[PDB]
Order: structure tokens, then C-alpha cells, then sequence
């Protein structure tokens, strides 16, 4: 049985690792109803959209949905790992990021709390995230040049 | 869920020719192609010819290859899959061992290996 | 205005002054048969059935 | 052999963020509203079946005051008000001088100059040649300029007026306000806790419940109510400088009637027939009123003084005989019934032990303006058309609108008058348990595990 | 030879599979053409978007578009299908969906009268196809926790 | 040291292809800071939107952003290689197009100059690589009709 969205936002990392999934539809299926538009397309038109800015300030709302996905699964793209949800990588984790062991990150704390403590070296993981793969983009120069 | 309708018997004496009529329903009229059997009373039943209702391309038995003219009237749309059409059958010279059951049939699958193949019959038809 | 009723066809007569904001009905050869209650009655038939709301 | 940074795509992790909103009416159609109410006829329908994702374990901090939901919705009724105004007639012409005399209030009723009889020396066109009509209006609409009973309507040298549109209605109808994907409303519920501090007990929701936006201005009217005990509202400082949020649990009910009998008169101004007015009164001369019953009143404010002394935490003398006013909007409970707008006396109910007792059921009298300027910072006015008949509504009232007087005397001073708080406030009051977050799905931790192989 | 644009739609569902690119590039370049906007930048200017609605109700247009392709690469993208067109998984065919053999369905049917024989229980697959991923979610799992 | 966005423009092919993501990030970064309007969520409601189209005007531009965007993840998405920024293809490489050798092409040229040289050919090599692809899923086709 599945908790539903954001269900394991309380439980251990662990569990909700387990349920990402289920966080992850939210990004579609709020969008699938307001772009069908099936139920919009007869009411008054497109909803009259003359003289009703707030349809076209509606509509930039929704603008904002979808350009947060691009983000994401940009982010994905260039860590290549578009096609995972979980991938690993060559990025050696950094003691002074966080001393605690995976024991007590797995099964005792929530991913609320860790991204609040992490939050302070999010940028610099980005940068090694955007730097390792360099090197691999460096192994495939060596097999272009041959 | 198709269905092959065929015209009504008749008996003609040898040396005129004749006509038989097969309606179809139920189907893709175009999709599965038509074909024609003879169950030849006091021997073995043989294979006649077929035809496709969409390419026209027919092909027939070296045994009714030159006594053989076969037609396919374009089909008429029912459902979005299901259309209607008419397969007709002839032959040019009559005699006595031409006596037997007629059937027409439709194909099996529309590609691959058993493409032609025979798979729903009409109910048959019996001659002079 | 495209159809009356057959038996009084061609005594009836239904005009519609659109920026007026009404319309009215004349009837001929006016005969004591027609004494009656007179109601003016709205409907909206949908061929589309394609608007905001639900009509009746 | 070492650890491994591992990327996670979809963690349950949100962050505290402003997102634009959008409307959602209710999927009955309103077919039974003869025309559009506030414009949200034309807004997306609800779900027929709402998912609301009850989050174990979790705990968020709230802050009403710090939610901006509430600035979001004020400026989209404020938008939605102009919306439906501009298409309406203006009476930029009918500020020509009047001729007016008073009339008499009846033998039994408080002898006042109200109600004017009005005529008019203007003309529309040349068609008119400067036609005499005559018109009833309310003392407030009105100001004489000029002596020997020369008058010209209130504003008409400041800014433009408009006339609100007949058909148009200003029922509040129950809005969703729905956030987009990537975004997400969080939901307090737990009913005792007050309106801001960290929520043990949190749900999720794509969609708020239904929302009235209720125009009022002394005390809450149709809201809903807080379970078990009624909760108090201030900010952190609380000392003479907010404004006291109250919400009950058991809603007080109060009738207003105009009694009235207005009729129509003075059509064609503009090309057309074009504009609306009061004709005489059909019988009896009487002010409009409110009944609110006396027992229960007095028990409710007996319950809002032991939790006065509850939220402040010290004995102190709390008093209610006096209140204090600018303008009109604080001194009277503003609000609209019917398409009239109400403005009354609430002296009755803010004094000390006013009952007996006196009568069975408390009676308010209340003005009636047609000229209102609500949301019309100081441009463009709105005339509420009058409405034919008697009028008579029922409301709920679920809060108030309050604000201390603070004052270091040794807790001798502390005084609580009937504010005329914001339309602001009244949003923040149904928004208390609500709050907008955006979800930042990207986590990344270590679980010694490497891609060794590339491609 | 290639029958263009939707051209295989009544041709057995094994040669629309063959030619399933024909019908990709219909999502792209009916877009490339209106995001060029270069027989848009000079027609007055961008072609007056002031009081003209259509203006932005066209554009509403093409925002849906673009909206209905992010939900289709967010589907390819939970089922761990993003960089492929054909893709196994690991959800078994459960026979109460259809009953018809291989041959009959590659070699007799078309993708269409297939789409609406299963419209059915596309819900009920989606659901097998979103948990059935859960599952290599919790081997992933298995490797994280060590 | 990394030379910044777009900075290895005037480099050899050899010395970009390593710096790619640099290129990379500006697709992401631009439109990164204009969906979080969080400088203006508050700036007068959302910047007047009513009774201001360069407001709508604005946002059609930054459509156009996510639009193109979304150009570029569709032919990586086609073309097989949606995870990677690095791939390998089957197409071969006809002489035609050019006769540099390589390392002439990746020690002694600039991506710039190449792309206007190659600017002839790129739709019929597009042509090639949305056709090569097709033999893949010929072969996926043979997997599917066992
Ligand atoms: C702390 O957090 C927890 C965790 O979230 C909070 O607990 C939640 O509280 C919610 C509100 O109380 C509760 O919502 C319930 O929803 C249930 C199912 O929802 C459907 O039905 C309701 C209406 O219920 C009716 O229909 C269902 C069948 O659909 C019947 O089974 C019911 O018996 C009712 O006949 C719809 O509104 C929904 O849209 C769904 O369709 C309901 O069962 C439940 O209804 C009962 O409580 C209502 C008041 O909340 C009441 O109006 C309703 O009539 C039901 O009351 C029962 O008992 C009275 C007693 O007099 C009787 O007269 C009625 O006939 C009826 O038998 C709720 O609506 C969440 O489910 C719940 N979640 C969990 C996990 O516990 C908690 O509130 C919160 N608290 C604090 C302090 O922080
Ligand atoms: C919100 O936060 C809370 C934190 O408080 C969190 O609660 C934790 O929940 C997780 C799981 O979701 C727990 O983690 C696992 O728990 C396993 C134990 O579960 C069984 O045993 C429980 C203890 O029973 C004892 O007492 C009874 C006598 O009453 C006795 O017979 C038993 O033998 C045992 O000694 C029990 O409570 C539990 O619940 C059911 O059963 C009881 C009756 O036993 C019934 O009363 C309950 O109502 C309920 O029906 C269940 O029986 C634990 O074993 C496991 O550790 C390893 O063992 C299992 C094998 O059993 C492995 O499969 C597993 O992978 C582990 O390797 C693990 O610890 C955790 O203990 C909770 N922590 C608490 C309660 O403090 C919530 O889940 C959070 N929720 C969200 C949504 O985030
Ligand atoms: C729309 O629907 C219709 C359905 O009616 C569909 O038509 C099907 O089309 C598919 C292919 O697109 C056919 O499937 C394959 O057909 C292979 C046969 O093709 C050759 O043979 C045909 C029959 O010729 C017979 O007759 C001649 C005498 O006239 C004789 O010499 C031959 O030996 C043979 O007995 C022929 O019609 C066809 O067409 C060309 O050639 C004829 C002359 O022969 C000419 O008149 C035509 O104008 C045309 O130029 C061609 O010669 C069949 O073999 C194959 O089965 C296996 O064999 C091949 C090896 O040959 C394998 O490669 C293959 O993979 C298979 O394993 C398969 O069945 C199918 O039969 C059609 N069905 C019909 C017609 O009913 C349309 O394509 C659909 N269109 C769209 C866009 O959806
Ligand atoms: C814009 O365009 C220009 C094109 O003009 C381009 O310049 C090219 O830059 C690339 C690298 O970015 C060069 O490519 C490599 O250069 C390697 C040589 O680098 C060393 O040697 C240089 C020559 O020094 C000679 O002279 C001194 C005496 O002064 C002597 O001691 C030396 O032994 C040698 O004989 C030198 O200029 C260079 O720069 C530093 O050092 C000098 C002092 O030596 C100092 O004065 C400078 O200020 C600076 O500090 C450096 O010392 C070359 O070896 C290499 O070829 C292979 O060898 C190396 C191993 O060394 C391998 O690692 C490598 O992979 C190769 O296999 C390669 O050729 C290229 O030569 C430049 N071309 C020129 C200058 O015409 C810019 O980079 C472009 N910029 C952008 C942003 O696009
Ligand atoms: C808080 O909540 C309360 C909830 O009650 C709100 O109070 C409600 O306000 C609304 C809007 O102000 C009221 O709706 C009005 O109801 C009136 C009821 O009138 C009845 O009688 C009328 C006359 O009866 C005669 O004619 C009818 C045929 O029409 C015959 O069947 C009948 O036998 C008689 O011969 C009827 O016309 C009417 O249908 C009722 O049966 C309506 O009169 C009124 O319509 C007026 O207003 C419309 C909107 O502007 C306008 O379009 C119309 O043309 C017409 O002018 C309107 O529907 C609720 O009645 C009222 N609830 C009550 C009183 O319990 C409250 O407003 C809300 N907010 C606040 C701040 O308090
Ligand atoms: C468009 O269509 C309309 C009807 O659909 C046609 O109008 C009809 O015209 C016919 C004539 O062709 C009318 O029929 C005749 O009406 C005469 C007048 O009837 C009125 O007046 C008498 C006397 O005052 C009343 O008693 C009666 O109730 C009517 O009020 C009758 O005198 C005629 O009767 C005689 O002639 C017929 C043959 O025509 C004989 O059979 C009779 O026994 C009798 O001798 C006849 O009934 C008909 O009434 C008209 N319709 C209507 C509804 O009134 C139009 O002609 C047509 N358009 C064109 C251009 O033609
Ligand atoms: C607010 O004030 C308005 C006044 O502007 C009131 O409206 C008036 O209501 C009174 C009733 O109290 C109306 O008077 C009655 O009108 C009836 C209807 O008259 C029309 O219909 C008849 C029949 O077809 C026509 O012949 C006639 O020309 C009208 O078109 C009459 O039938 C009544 O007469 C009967 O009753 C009286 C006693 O009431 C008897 O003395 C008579 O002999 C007769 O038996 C009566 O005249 C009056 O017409 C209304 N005014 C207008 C302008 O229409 C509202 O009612 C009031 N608001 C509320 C809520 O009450
Ligand atoms: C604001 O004031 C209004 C009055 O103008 C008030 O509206 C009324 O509230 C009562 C609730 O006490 C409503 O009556 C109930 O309606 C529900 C919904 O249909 C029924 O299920 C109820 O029937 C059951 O309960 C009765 C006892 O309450 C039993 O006797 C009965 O057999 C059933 O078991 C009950 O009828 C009433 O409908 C409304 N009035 C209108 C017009 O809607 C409102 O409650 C006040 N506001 C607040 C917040 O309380
Ligand atoms: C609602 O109640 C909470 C809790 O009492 C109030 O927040 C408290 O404020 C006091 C005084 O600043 C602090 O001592 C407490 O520590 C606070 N507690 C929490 C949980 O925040 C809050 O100000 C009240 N909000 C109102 C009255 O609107
Ligand atoms: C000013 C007004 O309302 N009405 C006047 C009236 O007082 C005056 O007697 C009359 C003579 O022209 O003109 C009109
Ligand atoms: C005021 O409140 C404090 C804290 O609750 C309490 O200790 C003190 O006794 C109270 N004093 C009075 C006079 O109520």
C-alpha cells in the first residue's frame, strides 16, 4: 500500500527512497489536467481570455510548472542520468560535508533534515557533479583524437 | 467475427459460363485477402486461386490458370475497422466434372508467412 | 423566425426587434376560437451541447 | 571502497515559496445565479473527488501573517471588483446641481435630514432640454455645497463615479485556490493550534477548501469556525500596534432587514435606458436594522473575555464600553447584503453590561449608502443600483475584528474596540491554515557505490 | 521509401513500429517552426500582441504542445525508457487484457483498433509499469543501505 | 581553470568538446532565475501584468527559451543518445561532407568555422541519423516478432 504524494516526507530516507516514484508523478499529473484542456475547451471558449489577464497570468503559472521540470530533468541530463532514478556516480563524498555514518542517515533521519543540513554545500557537490563528468567527456576526447 | 455470405446454388448445363457472388461484413474487407476452393465429389478437394480485394494482384492454380477471372468490388465502409464488399468468381468453359461444392474464403492474418491462407468459409454453394 | 404552427400558419406572424430587447407575435382574423391565455416561453436547444454551463 | 555521492530524483523535500494561483468555482455551473458572481463563472471546475495525502510524522512552521496567500487574493478580488465595473455605466454627467428639501422621518421613527427629495435642472442632450426629475436618496450619498437647499452628489469634484451593473451579483460563491504542479499547498489541521508556530499535524492538498470572500469590515461574516475553543490572533509583539483576529466556534446569527419599499425610477441618462433609481417608498417609513440575540451575544462575549485572559496570560482589566472610530468603516460594521451596502451601529454591543434584559434580541440601527469606497482608493466610485422591495438577510457571523489599546499603566489600561481592519485581514482569517511550498526534488547523499563502467 | 507523417497508421502494427520515427518528428517540427519566430521577428514587430488576444491565445496553443511532449518524455522517464524508442521491461502480460497470440497482433492488427481494445486497463499496465520500476528502486536500495 | 560560458569558442574542436557543459549550463542558468520569481513574487504582484503586454511579450520569450531547449533534448532524445553528451553513432562518415583528416579538424579548427563548412550537409546527415536509428529498431523489430 502506497502512502500517497509526499506520504514518506516524515519517514526515515530509507523509505522514501523507496517511494520517489510517487513524488515524482506529482510533477506530471497536476500538469496532464491543465494542458487537456478538454474540459476548457467549451467553457466560454478558452475560458475568455479577452480582457481577463489573470487567464494569461494563470497560464504563466503554469509556465513556472513545467520550466521547473526542465530544470530537474536538466540537471539529470547533464550528471547523465536521465533515464534513472537513481544513479550512482564518481564524486567522492567529502567528510566535511556531513560526519554521520550511513546507519544513522539511512534509517534515523528524514530527507527533510538532511537537505537542511546539507544545503550549505549543495552548490560545491553541484560543481564536482558538473566537474566529474568532465572527465569522462576528458576519456571520450581520448578516444576521439584517437 | 466476420461473416461471408454467398450467392444462391444454380444448375447450368455444360458449355455456358456463370457467376458466383460472395458478400462479405464484419471486417476490413481490404485487409484479408479471397479464396476460392472446389470439393470435388469422388476425389481429393483442390485449391483454386485467391485474390487481393486492395492490390488486385491475383494469382491462380496452374489447373485454372487459363479458365479463371476473378474480380473484387471496392469495398464499402461500415465501422471505423469494418467495411463491406463483393468477391466474384468465374469460369469460361463448363462440363459434366465441374460438378462439386463451391466455398469462398477470406485470410487468416494480413502479413507474414500465412498471409493468403484461408480462414473463415462460406457456407457453399453446389453446381450441376 | 423559421416555422408556426400548420393550422395557423398564415395568420400567425412572429416578429423579433433584436435591439429592443424583445419580441412580439401578431395574429389576423382575430375569431372568438382564439379567446385563450397567451404565454411567451424560452428554450435553448444545443446541436453542440458545447458551452459553460448546462442549458435547459 | 570509499563513498559514492548518489543523485535522487523525486526526494520528499519542499521549501517555503510564493507561486501564483489560480481560481477554481465549484462544478455546479451556478446555473441557479441568474448571472456571473464575482466573474468566477468562467474558472476552472473542481475535482469531483479531491486528494488530500496525509503526511505522517511531519512538521512544518506556519505563519499567517507571513503567507502572502492573503496579498494574493486580495488583489484578486480587487481585480476581479474592476473587472466586473468597467464594462458598467459611469455617471460622469449626473454630478449637476440638485435642488433638494428635506423630508420628514415618520411620527414612529428618530426625526431626521434624510432620505432628500431631489430634483434635477440637467439635462442629457439637447432632446431633454434640461428635463425635471426627482430621485430618493440616502443623506450619505448627498453634501450641500451650497445654501438654499442647493446640493450636487458627494465626490463628484474629487473623482468619477460608476454604477454597478444590475445583473452583475456581489454573492461571495466558495473559491478553491488550486497551485500548479512543482508546487504544493500544505494544510494544518489541527484545530486547537493556533494560527502560526510549527504544525505537528500536516496534510497536503492540491486545492484549499472553499473560500467566501466575504466584504466586511467590524466582524467576520459567513467563515468558518474553529473547533473545541475559539482561537485569538495577534502578532508576536502584541502591544497597541496589530489588529486582533478572532474566530469562533459557535457562529452567532444576525438578521438585516431594510424595510423599505424601493421602487425604479429615472431610466434613460446615455444612449438608452441606461441607469437605475430609488422611486418613493410604498408604505410604512422605516430604518433599516439588525436583531442579534441578547443571551447569546452576552454568553459570547463572556467566552471571548476568558480567552482574552487566556492568550494575554495576566489578570487585567479588559473593557468594551468604548470604542473608537476614523471614518466610517471603523465606526460601523461595513458589509454587503443584497447588493445594498450596510453600515451600522454597534455601540449596543461594545459597551460594559449593556443588556437589561433590555430587549429580547439586541437591535443595531444601520445607514444605507449607494455610494461606497471600498477598494476605490481615490479614482473611481461605485453607485450599488437600488434593489426593488424589502430587503432581508440571515448572515453567520464566525469572527471579529478587534485591536487593543495597550497602554503601561500597571495593567489598569487594556482596552478592546471593534476595529475596521483591512479586507486584508479577512483573508488572512479562512488562509491561517494554509501555506504555499515548492518542491525541490533533487537530493544527493552517499551510498559507497560507483559507476565504474562508462556508457 | 517512407509514407510520411502518420503514414504506416493502417498498416500492421509490426511496420508502424518500423517506422514509429515518421511519427516522433511530428512533435518537433511543427515547433521548430513557430519557437524560430524569424518570419515572426520582423512582421510587425512580434506580430501585435497588443490588444489582440488571439495573439496570446496562439500562444496558449503552443504552450500545450510542448506541455503534451513533457508528459510523454515524463512517462518514458519514470519507466527507465527516456534514451530509447523500443524499450523491455519487466511487467509480465497478464491475459485478461487481451487474449490474441503473437502473430495475430504483429501480422493482422493495426496500432489503432489495438489502442482501443486496450484503453481499457492502460491505467492498470501504467500502474504495474510505475511500481513494477519500485522493484528496481529496492535493488538499488539493497546497494545504498549496504 | 575553466575559461567561462562560451569561452573555448575561438579553441580547437578538441579543447570546446571538453568544455561542453560550460556551453551546457547557459540553456539552464538563464531560465533558472526567471522561473523562481522570487524577486518577483513580491515587486508590485506579478510586475503588472494587466494592461502591460511587453509583460506576456516578455514571457513569449522566455517560451522561446524552453521552447529550443526542448528542440535539442528531442534530437539527443532520437538520435539514442538523450542520457550522454558524448555518443557514438552507426552512421558512417561520408567524404563528401569534408575531406580534412583529423587531426587537422580537431587540432587546427574551431567548432565555428566547422559548423559554416558542414552547414551544407547537416539535414542529410540528420537524414542518416534519424534513418540509422531505424535498423536499430529493426532489430528490436526482430526481438518483438520472435
Ligand atoms: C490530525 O491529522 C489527522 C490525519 O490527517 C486528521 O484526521 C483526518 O481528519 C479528517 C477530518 O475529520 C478525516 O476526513 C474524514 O474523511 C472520511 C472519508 O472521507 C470521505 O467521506 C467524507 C464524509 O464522510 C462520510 O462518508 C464516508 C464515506 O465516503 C463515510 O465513511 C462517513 O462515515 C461519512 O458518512 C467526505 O467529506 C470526503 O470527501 C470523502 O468522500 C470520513 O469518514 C470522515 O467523516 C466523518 O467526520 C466528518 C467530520 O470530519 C463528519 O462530517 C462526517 O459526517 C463523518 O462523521 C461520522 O461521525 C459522525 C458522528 O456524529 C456521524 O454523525 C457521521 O454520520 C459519520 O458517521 C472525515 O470526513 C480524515 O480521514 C482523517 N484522516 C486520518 C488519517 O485520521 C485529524 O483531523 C487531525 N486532527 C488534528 C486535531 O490535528
Ligand atoms: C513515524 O515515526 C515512527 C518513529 O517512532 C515510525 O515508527 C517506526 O516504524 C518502523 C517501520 O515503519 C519500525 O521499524 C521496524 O520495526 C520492526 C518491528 O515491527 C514489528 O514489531 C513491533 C514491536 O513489537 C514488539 O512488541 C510485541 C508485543 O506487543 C512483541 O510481540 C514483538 O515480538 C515485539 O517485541 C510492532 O510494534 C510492529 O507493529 C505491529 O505489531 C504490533 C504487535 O507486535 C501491533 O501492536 C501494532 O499495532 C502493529 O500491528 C511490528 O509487529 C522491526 O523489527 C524492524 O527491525 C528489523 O526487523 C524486521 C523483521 O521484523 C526487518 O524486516 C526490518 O527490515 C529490520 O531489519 C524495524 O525497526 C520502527 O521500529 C518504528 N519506530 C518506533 C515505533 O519508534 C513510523 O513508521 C513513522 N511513520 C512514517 C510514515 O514515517
Ligand atoms: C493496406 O492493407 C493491405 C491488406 O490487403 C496491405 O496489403 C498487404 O501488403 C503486405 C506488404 O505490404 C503483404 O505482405 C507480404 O506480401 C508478400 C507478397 O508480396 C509479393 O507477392 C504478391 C503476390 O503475388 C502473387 O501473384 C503473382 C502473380 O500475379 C505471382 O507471380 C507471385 O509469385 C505470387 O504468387 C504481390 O502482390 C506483391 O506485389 C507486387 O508484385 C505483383 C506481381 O507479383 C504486382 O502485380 C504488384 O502490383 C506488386 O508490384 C509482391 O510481388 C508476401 O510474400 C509476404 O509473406 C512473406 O514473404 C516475403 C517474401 O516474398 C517475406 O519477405 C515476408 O517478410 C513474409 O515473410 C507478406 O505476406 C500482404 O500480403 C498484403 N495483403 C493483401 C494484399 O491482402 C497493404 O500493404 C496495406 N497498406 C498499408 C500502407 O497499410
Ligand atoms: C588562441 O589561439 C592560439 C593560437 O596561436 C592558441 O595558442 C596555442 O595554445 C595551445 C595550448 O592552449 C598550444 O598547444 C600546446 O602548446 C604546448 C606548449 O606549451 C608550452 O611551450 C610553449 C613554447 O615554449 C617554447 O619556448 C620556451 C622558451 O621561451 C622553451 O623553454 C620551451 O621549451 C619551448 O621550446 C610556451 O609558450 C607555453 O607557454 C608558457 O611557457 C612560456 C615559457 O616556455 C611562457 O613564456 C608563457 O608565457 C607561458 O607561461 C608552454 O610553456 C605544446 O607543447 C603542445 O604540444 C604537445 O606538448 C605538450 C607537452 O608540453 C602536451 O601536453 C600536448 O598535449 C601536446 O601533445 C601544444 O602544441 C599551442 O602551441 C598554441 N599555439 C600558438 C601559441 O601559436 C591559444 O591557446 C588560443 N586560445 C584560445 C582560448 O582558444
Ligand atoms: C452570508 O450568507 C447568507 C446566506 O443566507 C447570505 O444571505 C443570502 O443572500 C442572498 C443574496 O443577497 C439572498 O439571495 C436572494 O434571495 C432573495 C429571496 O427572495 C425570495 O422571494 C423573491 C420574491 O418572491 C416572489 O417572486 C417569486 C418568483 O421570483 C415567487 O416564487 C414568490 O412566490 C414571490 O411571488 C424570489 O424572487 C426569490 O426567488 C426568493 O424566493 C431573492 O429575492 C434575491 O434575488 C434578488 O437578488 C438577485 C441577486 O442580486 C437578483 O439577481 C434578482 O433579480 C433579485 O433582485 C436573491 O436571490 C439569500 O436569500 C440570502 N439568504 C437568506 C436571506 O436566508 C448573505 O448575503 C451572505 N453574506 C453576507 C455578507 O451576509
Ligand atoms: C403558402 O401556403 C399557404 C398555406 O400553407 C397558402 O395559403 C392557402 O391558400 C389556399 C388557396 O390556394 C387557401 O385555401 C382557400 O382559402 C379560401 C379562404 O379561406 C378563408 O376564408 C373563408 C371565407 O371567409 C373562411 O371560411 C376560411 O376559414 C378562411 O378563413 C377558401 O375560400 C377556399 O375554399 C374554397 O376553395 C377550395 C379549393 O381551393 C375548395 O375545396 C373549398 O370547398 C372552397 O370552395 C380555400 O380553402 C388556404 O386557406 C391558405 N392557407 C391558410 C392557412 O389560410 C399560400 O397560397 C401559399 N403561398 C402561395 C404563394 O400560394
Ligand atoms: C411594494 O409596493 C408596491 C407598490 O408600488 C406593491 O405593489 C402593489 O401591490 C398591490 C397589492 O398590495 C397591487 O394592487 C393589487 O393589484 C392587483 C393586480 O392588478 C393587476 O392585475 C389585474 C388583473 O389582471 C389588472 O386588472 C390590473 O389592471 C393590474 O394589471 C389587483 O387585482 C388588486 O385589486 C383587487 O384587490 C384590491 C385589494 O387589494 C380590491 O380592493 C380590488 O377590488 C380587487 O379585488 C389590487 O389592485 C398593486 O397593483 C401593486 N402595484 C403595482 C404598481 O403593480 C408591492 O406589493 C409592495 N411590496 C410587497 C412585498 O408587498
Ligand atoms: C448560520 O445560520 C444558518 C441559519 O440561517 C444555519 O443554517 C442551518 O444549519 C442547520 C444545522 O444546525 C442545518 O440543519 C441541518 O442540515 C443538515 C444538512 O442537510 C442535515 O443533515 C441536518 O439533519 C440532521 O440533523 C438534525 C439536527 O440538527 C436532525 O434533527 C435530523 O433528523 C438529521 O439527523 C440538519 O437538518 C440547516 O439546514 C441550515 N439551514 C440552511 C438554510 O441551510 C447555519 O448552521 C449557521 N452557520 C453555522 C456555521 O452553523
Ligand atoms: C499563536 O500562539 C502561538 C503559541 O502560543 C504564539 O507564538 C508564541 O509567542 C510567544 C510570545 O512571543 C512565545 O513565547 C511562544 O514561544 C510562541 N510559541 C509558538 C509556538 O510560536 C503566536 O504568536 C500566536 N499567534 C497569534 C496570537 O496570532
Ligand atoms: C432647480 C430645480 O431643481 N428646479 C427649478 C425650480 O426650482 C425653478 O422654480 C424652475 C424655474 O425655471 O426651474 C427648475
Ligand atoms: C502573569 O503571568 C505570569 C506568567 O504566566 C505569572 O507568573 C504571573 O503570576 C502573572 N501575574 C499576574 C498578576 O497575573
Amino acid at each position: 500500500v502506497f502512502l500517497g504524494f509526499l506520504g514518506a516526507a516524515g519517514s526515515t530516507m530509507g523509505a522514501a527512497s523507496m517511494t520517489l516514484t510517487v513524488q515524482a508523478r506529482n510533477l506530471l499529473s497536476g500538469i496532464v489536467q491543465q494542458q487537456s484542456n478538454l474540459l476548457r475547451a467549451p467553457e466560454c471558449q478558452q475560458h475568455l481570455l479577452k480582457d481577463t489577464h489573470w487567464g494569461i497570468k494563470q497560464l504563466q503559472a503554469r509556465v513556472l510548472a513545467v520550466e521547473h521540470y526542465l530544470r530537474d530533468q536538466q540537471l539529470l541530463g547533464i550528471w547523465g542520468c536521465s533515464g534513472k532514478l537513481i544513479c550512482c556516480t564518481n564524486v567522492p563524498w567529502n567528510s566535511s560535508w556531513s560526519n554521520r555514518n550511513l546507519s544513522e542517515i539511512w534509517d534515523n533521519m528524514t530527507w527533510l533534515q538532511w537537505d537542511k543540513e546539507i544545503s550549505n554545500y549543495t552548490q560545491i557537490i553541484y560543481g564536482l557533479l558538473e566537474e566529474s563528468q568532465n572527465q569522462q567527456e576528458k576519456n571520450e576526447q581520448d578516444l576521439l583524437a584517437l | 467475427q466476420g461473416q461471408l455470405v454467398q450467392s444462391g446454388a444454380t444448375t447450368t448445363k455444360p458449355g455456358s459460363s456463370v457467376k458466383i457472388s460472395c458478400k462479405t461484413s464484419g471486417y476490413r474487407f481490404n485487409f484479408y485477402h479471397i479464396n476460392w476452393i472446389r470439393q470435388t465429389a469422388g476425389r481429393g478437394p483442390e485449391w483454386m486461386g485467391w485474390i487481393s480485394p486492395y492490390s488486385g494482384d491475383k494469382n491462380l492454380a496452374p489447373a485454372f490458370q487459363d479458365r479463371v477471372n476473378m474480380t473484387t468490388d471496392t469495398e464499402v465502409p461500415v465501422t471505423s475497422f469494418t467495411s463491406t464488399g463483393a468477391a466474384y468468381m468465374e469460369i469460361r468453359n463448363l462440363t459434366s466434372d465441374d460438378t462439386g461444392t463451391y466455398f469462398c474464403a477470406k485470410g487468416l492474418l494480413r502479413d507474414g508467412s500465412s498471409t493468403w491462407l484461408p480462414y473463415l468459409w462460406g457456407q457453399g454453394t453446389l453446381l450441376t | 423566425g423559421v416555422r408556426y404552427n400548420p393550422s395557423l400558419s398564415s395568420r400567425v406572424t412572429i416578429s423579433r426587434n433584436i435591439h429592443e430587447r424583445q419580441f412580439y407575435l401578431r395574429l389576423t382574423s382575430m375569431t372568438a376560437a382564439d379567446t385563450a391565455v397567451y404565454y411567451c416561453a424560452r428554450h435553448c436547444e444545443d446541436d453542440y451541447g458545447y458551452y459553460s454551463a448546462a442549458q435547459s | 571502497e570509499n563513498l559514492w555521492v548518489t543523485v535522487y530524483y523525486g526526494v520528499p523535500v519542499w521549501k517555503d515559496a510564493e507561486t501564483t494561483l489560480f481560481c477554481a468555482s465549484d462544478a455546479k455551473a451556478y446555473e441557479t445565479k441568474k448571472h456571473n458572481v464575482w466573474a468566477t463563472h468562467c474558472c476552472v471546475p473542481t475535482d469531483p473527488n479531491p486528494q488530500e495525502i496525509h503526511l505522517e510524522n511531519v512538521t512544518e512552521e506556519f505563519n499567517m501573517w507571513k503567507n502572502n496567500m492573503v496579498e494574493q487574493m486580495h488583489e484578486d478580488i480587487i481585480s476581479l471588483w474592476d473587472q466586473s465595473l468597467k464594462p458598467c455605466v459611469k455617471l460622469t454627467p449626473l454630478c449637476v446641481t440638485l435642488q433638494c428639501t428635506n423630508v420628514t422621518n415618520n411620527i414612529t421613527d428618530d426625526m431626521r435630514g434624510e432620505l432628500k427629495n431631489c430634483s434635477f435642472n440637467m439635462t442629457t442632450e439637447l432632446r431633454d432640454k434640461k428635463q425635471k426629475v426627482y430621485s430618493l436618496f440616502y443623506r450619505l450619498d448627498v453634501v450641500q455645497i451650497n445654501s438654499n437647499k442647493e446640493y450636487r452628489l458627494i465626490n463628484c469634484n474629487t473623482s468619477a463615479i460608476t454604477q454597478a451593473c444590475p445583473k452583475v451579483s456581489f454573492e461571495p460563491i466558495p473559491i478553491h485556490y488550486c497551485a500548479p504542479a512543482g508546487f504544493a499547498i500544505l494544510k494544518c489541521k489541527d484545530k486547537k493550534f493556533n494560527g502560526t508556530g510549527p504544525c505537528p499535524n500536516v496534510s497536503t492538498v492540491q486545492c484549499t477548501h472553499g473560500i467566501k470572500p466575504v466584504v466586511s469590515t467590524q466582524l467576520l461574516l459567513n467563515g468558518s469556525l474553529a473547533e473545541e475553543e475559539v482561537i485569538i490572533r495577534s502578532e508576536n509583539i502584541t502591544n497597541n500596534a496589530k489588529n486582533i483576529l478572532v474566530q469562533l466556534n459557535t457562529p452567532v446569527q444576525i438578521n438585516c432587514t431594510r424595510p423599505n419599499n424601493n421602487t425604479v425610477k429615472s431610466i434613460r441618462i446615455g444612449p438608452g435606458q441606461w441607469f437605475y433609481y430609488t422611486g418613493d417608498i410604498i408604505g410604512d417609513i422605516r430604518q433599516a436594522h439588525c436583531n442579534v440575540s441578547k443571551a447569546t451575544w452576552n454568553e459570547t462575549l463572556g467566552k471571548v473575555v476568558k480567552q482574552l485572559r487566556k492568550h494575554f496570560g495576566n489578570n487585567t482589566i479588559i473593557r468594551f464600553a468604548n470604542s473608537s472610530g476614523g471614518d466610517l468603516e471603523v465606526t460601523t460594521h461595513s458589509f454587503n447584503c443584497g447588493g445594498e451596502f450596510f453600515y451600522c451601529n454597534t455601540s449596543g454591543l461594545f459597551n460594559s453590561t449593556w443588556i437589561s434584559g433590555s430587549n429580547d434580541s439586541i437591535t443595531l440601527p444601520c445607514r444605507i449608502k449607494q455610494i461606497i469606497n471600498m477598494w476605490q482608493r481615490i479614482g473611481q466610485a461605485m453607485y450599488a443600483p437600488p434593489i426593488q422591495g424589502v430587503i432581508r438577510c440571515v448572515s453567520n457571523i464566525t469572527g471579529l475584528i478587534l485591536t487593543r489599546d495597550g497602554g503601561s499603566t500597571n495593567s489598569t489600561t487594556e482596552t478592546f474596540r471593534p476595529g475596521g481592519g483591512d479586507m486584508r485581514d479577512n483573508w488572512r482569517s479562512e488562509l491561517y491554515k494554509y501555506k504555499v511550498v515548492k518542491i525541490e526534488p533533487l537530493g544527493v547523499a552517499p551510498t559507497r557505490c560507483k559507476r565504474r563502467v562508462v556508457g
